[PDB]
Parts: structure tokens; sequence; C-alpha cells
């Protein structure tokens, strides 16, 4: 009955078991690097006055 | 020119929405609940 | 062809009615029950034949005791404080036929009465109408019906008219 | 008997937990502590859109960052124009129980859905001068709660049947079915490369599917209630969630770990929408208590607040170029902040 479902769940867990994981200190560094690499082009961080802003009346 | 035509299109759209809302505001909406296998089919007839 | 909300339309004395049969959704109610905030009233149907002799695909779950639970849950939602309920009690002929053999004491613990149909129906209506706690805001309309009764549309019409009238008095502050 | 399978599953979960508690050398806050914060962010409305008459449930920005699409609990679907507030299209709908909408990347199609359990595609493109239904996709059992265009021929939908699917608009029969969730899927977002996508369901969990193999590969937990919103980081290596616990969390795919939580002691209402700005520095969330909040992804501290709606906020989004933020609420109004 539910044996097939249990076996499928076990197989899914086994498939998810064997994966490769990098350390958190590298993911955080990459996230910070990406955040600081494109921060020079982010209008929500610095409002450009009426020059390129299309929503100025 | 294009801005003008967009203005008339928007005005016509607003008129249509106003008429649709006015027509729809004059109806009674009823939610028909009920337990399973209890009826709710004879009531429909 | 479609599955999910089903809609019916009819007219009576220069009024237009819309009825939504969303009972075939078969999912979690809490994620879509708030989409109906604004309906004039809720029509509820309860079969008097379940008082006993039929449980539901289970062992100790009376059908009437589950209808009561659903009525308690629905009548006291946060989205349904101001919406009145029209309660229909159907299939009274079978109830009358089965009272003579199976008494009402098999369903609810204490009394029914004469084990007579007139006395059991009134007690069932009283028990089912006491599950509301918003008595200061909403009201319940109850009308016994059968497979032969043909005056249901005028009950619905009059209840809707009364609900509309009392709703306007409230806005104006009179009531 | 089945107890052996239960023990094997428990052992596998314990091994997963142990492996996860290893890459956690450090924290995300410690690395970003020694930096200069952004400060105080102040935004004001610039354009206001009127014309709806009921509660608004969905919204999706266009690919040119000019036109919108909005769905209300009527039969109506309006294509807006935020540059000059003049409407373009208004499409009546057969069933007035719309829950989501989407706008095609090609600018020629839209989509709908709701309690009717059907997704419909409309030919906004040149069709002799008007709009008509292109195809109705049936096969879901429960209501449809999200949909996103992959191309002009493939669309991914999620439903309350605890099941997502990938359809074929030319044929109308789904080609792949994604199963595994035990609760109603509520949100769905696509990766920038359109080869992976994530989902969230009324059981606290998030899955990472791939459109080709049709199999889950990673599962992320952490919440304690239903999850309502999800979206990827701009780089495609992270995503953020929003639940009914009044908390938002950040996950990363490579580390298979939870990084930060964004919450407060003055919030009890759940989140209804989550979106990242360009470069990922600003995270936008819409709450039940009429308000919208701006967070800082790196340091998890509030940087602003948006308050212009008198009813619950149900949707929000940011343009492709990150120039504006649009908000929809349970009244009949929309707003653009900049």
């Amino acid at each position: 009955a539910s044996i097939a479902q249990a076996r499928k769940l076990v197989e899914q867990l086994k498939m998810e078991a064997n994966i490769d994981r990098i350390k958190v200190s590298k993911a955080a560094a990459d996230l910070m690097a990406y955040c600081e690499a494109h921060a020079k082009e982010d209008p929500l961080l610095t409002p450009v006055p009426a020059s390129e802003n299309p929503f100025r009346e | 020119a294009e801005d003008k035509a967009a203005v008339e299109r928007s005005k016509m759209i607003d008129r249509n929405l106003r008429e649709d809302g006015e027509k729809a505001a004059k109806e009674v909406k009823l939610l028909l609940l009920g337990a399973g296998e209890s009826g709710k089919s004879t009531i429909v007839k | 062809k479609t599955t999910g909300i089903v809609e019916t339309h009819f007219t009576f004395k220069d009024l237009y009615f819309k009825m939504f049969d969303v009972g075939g959704q078969r999912s979690e109610r809490k994620k879509w029950i708030h989409c109906f905030e604004g309906v004039t009233a809720i029509i509820f149907c309860v079969a008097l034949s379940d008082y006993d002799l039929v449980l539901a695909e289970d062992e100790e779950m009376n059908r009437m005791h589950e209808s009561m639970k659903l009525f308690d849950s629905i009548c006291n939602n946060k989205w349904f404080t101001e919406t009145s309920i029209i309660l229909f009690l159907n299939k009274k002929d079978l109830f009358e036929e089965k009272i003579k053999r199976s008494p009402l004491t098999i369903c609810y613990p204490e009394y029914t009465g004469s084990n007579t149909y007139e006395e059991a129906a009134a007690y069932i209506q009283c028990q089912f109408e006491d599950l509301n706690r918003r008595k200061d805001t909403k009201e319940i309309y109850t009308h016994f019906t059968c497979a032969t009764d043909t005056k249901n549309v005028q009950f619905v019409f009059d209840a809707v008219t009364d609900v509309i009238i009392k709703n306007n008095l409230k806005e104006c502050g009179l009531y | 008997e089945l107890d052996q399978l239960r023990q094997e599953a428990e052992q596998l979960k314990n091994q997963i937990r142990d492996a996860r508690k290893a890459c956690a050398d450090a924290t995300l806050s410690q690395i970003t502590n020694n930096i200069d914060p952004v400060g105080r962010i102040q935004m004001r409305t610039r354009r206001t859109l009127r014309g709806h008459l009921a509660k608004i449930y969905a919204m999706h920005w266009g690919t040119d960052s000019r036109l919108l699409v909005s769905a209300s609990q009527d039969g109506k679907l309006i294509i807006w124009d935020s540059y000059t507030t003049n409407k373009v299209h208004a499409i009546p709908l057969r069933s007035s129980w719309v829950m989501t909408c989407a706008y095609a990347p090609s600018g020629n199609y839209v989509a709908c859905g709701g309690l009717d359990n059907i997704c419909s595609i409309y030919n906004l493109k040149t069709r002799e001068g008007n709009v008509r239904v292109s195809r109705e996709l049936a096969g879901h059992t429960g209501y449809l709660s999200c949909c996103r265009f992959l191309d002009d021929n493939q669309i991914v939908t999620s439903s309350g049947d605890t099941t997502c699917a990938l359809w074929d608009i030319e044929t109308g029969q789904q080609t792949t079915t994604f199963t595994g969730h035990t609760g109603d899927v509520m949100s769905l977002s696509l990766a920038p490369d359109t080869r992976l996508f994530v989902s969230g369901a009324c059981d606290a969990s998030a899955k990472l599917w791939d459109v080709r193999e049709g199999m889950c590969r990673q599962t992320f937990t952490g919440h304690e209630s239903d999850i309502n919103a999800i979206c990827f980081f701009p780089n495609g290596n992270a995503f953020a969630t929003g639940s009914d616990d009044a908390t938002c969390r950040l996950f990363d795919l490579r580390a298979d770990q939870e990084l930060m939580t964004y919450s407060h002691d003055n919030i009890i209402c759940g989140i209804t929408s989550v979106s990242f700005s360009k470069s990922g520095r600003l995270l936008l969330a819409g709450y039940d208590d009429f308000n919208c909040n701006v967070w800082d992804a790196l340091k998890a501290d509030r940087a602003g607040v948006l308050a212009g709606h008198d009813n619950r906020v149900s949707c929000l989004g940011v343009t492709d170029d990150g120039m504006a933020v649009a908000t929809g609420s349970w009244d009949s109004f929309l707003k653009i902040w900049n």
C-alpha cells in the first residue's frame, strides 16, 4: 500500500544526500562581492534628481 | 497626437468600466455552503 | 466543463440572484474563504435524516455532529461577522417516518421530547441555532423544507429583503 | 516492516543535518559587519492609478519597465502605463475569481487563474485590433495560485493540488508534472537562466526543481507556518521567502544553508509579497498591516517604510532596471514609489 510511497521518499532522501556543499564563509563573501560590484548602478540607493528619472512631474 | 489618442482610449475604457460596475452593483450574491451528501441539488432545481 | 466555482442565475420580482457552489473545490478552505467577503447572505443546507442511522465513512463521527461543527466554524469566521445565514433543514418526510422507529436520543445525549416529530424538530432547530455567538450583529433564518415543499424562493426573497433593509438602517446609524 | 523504512529515513535526515552543520564555519553578519551601511531610505509616490472597483490580487511589471498588468476580483484585466497614466487594454473575464496574473517577456501575451482551476492565455499582440482567449489549460484539480511565462510557448503554473506543472501552449497538454509537496503551493519564481525554479507550499518547505529532468534536488526548511512569497537573488544563487510568522529568511543554493532572518518585535502580521532590488542590497516586503518595509539584505536592519494604502497590501514588484516599485492593495488603487 504505502510501501511504494515510503520507498520513493527514501530514494528521494538518498538522492538529496550525496551532494556537494561549499562553506558559508565563501557564499557570504561572494554575496558581498556581488552587492558591492553593482552598487554603483542601483537607483533605489541613490536618487538621481530629475535627470534620468521618468517619474518626475 | 499619440498622447491624444491614448487619452480618448482611456476615457472610453473608463466609461465602459463605470457602466459595467453600475450594472453589476444591482445583483444579490449568495454563497451556498452545506455538508457533503446532504442535498444542495434539490435546492438548485 | 469547468470544475471549481459553479454559478447559477435566476430572477424573481425584479431582483437578480447569483449563487456560487464552491463546494467542489477540494482544497484548504482558509486560503480562499476570504475571497467571498461581501456576500449578502450564506445559504446552509442540513439533512434531518442524518440524526442517526448514517455516520460518515468512519466509526464515531455522526454526520449531524459534523454539520454542527462546520456551521460553528463558518458562522464565527473573522470574515463573516456581518453576513447573515439562511439555514435550510431538508428531508423532513424521512425524519417523520424514522421518528416512529428510531428515537432522537441516539444522536444527542439529553432529551428530545415526545419522540414526536413536532418536538424533535424544534429541539434540533434550537440546538443548531445556539452555535452562533455574534447575535448582536447577524441573524439566522430557519425554514423546514422537504422534497415537495415549493415555497423556498419566497423565503429566500423575503430574507434577502429584510437583510438589505436592516443593513441600511445600520449604515445610517438608526439601528 | 515499515518501521525499517522509517529508521532509514531518520538516519538519512540525521546525516543531512550533520552535513549541513559543517560548512557553517561562520555567519553572514560577521563578514558584512565591517562595512558602511546605506543609511535612511525615503521614498514617495510619483504616480497613482485609479479605475478598479474591487480588491486587487495580482500585478506583474512589463519587460520594458513601462507597462503593467493588474487583476481584481471582477471580470477585468487592465494594462497600465506608468509613464503617462492612460490605460491601454481592458479584458473581461469569464470567472471573476482571479488570483494571479503574468506578463509575457515578449510583450504579446498575459495569463490569469483562480478558483476555476484553469489558466488562460490572451493574445494581446496584433489580433485584428482586439483581444480574445488563445487557449485554456485544464488538468489541475485545485485552484491555481501562480503562473510564470518561460517563453511564448511554455508556461509554468502552480496550484492548490500540491502540484506544479509545465505546459505546452501550442497543444494544451502538460508535458511535465512536478510532485512532492504535501501542501498547497502558494508561490513560484523562475531563475534568470530559466533552467531552475523554486516553490513554496502550505507545508513549511521550499524545493528546487529543474525544468528538464523534472525532479527535485534540494529541500530548504526553516519556517514554522505557511509560506506565501518567494523570489531569487539577482545573481541566481540565493532566494528569499516570506511566511505567516512575520519573518523573512534568506537561503543560498550552493551552501544548502540558511543565512539570515529579517524580523522585528513590533510585527505580528504575515508577509504577502517579497522582492529584491537590483544588486540585491535592498529587500522589499509587503505586510498585512497596510505597510511596506525596506530591509538591508547584508546586515538585516530596517532602512525605510512605505505607508500609502488604507487596506492590506497583496502584491508588489520592481522593474527590470530597478527604477521603481509598484504596490497593490485590497482597495482599488495602485501606487508607484521612487
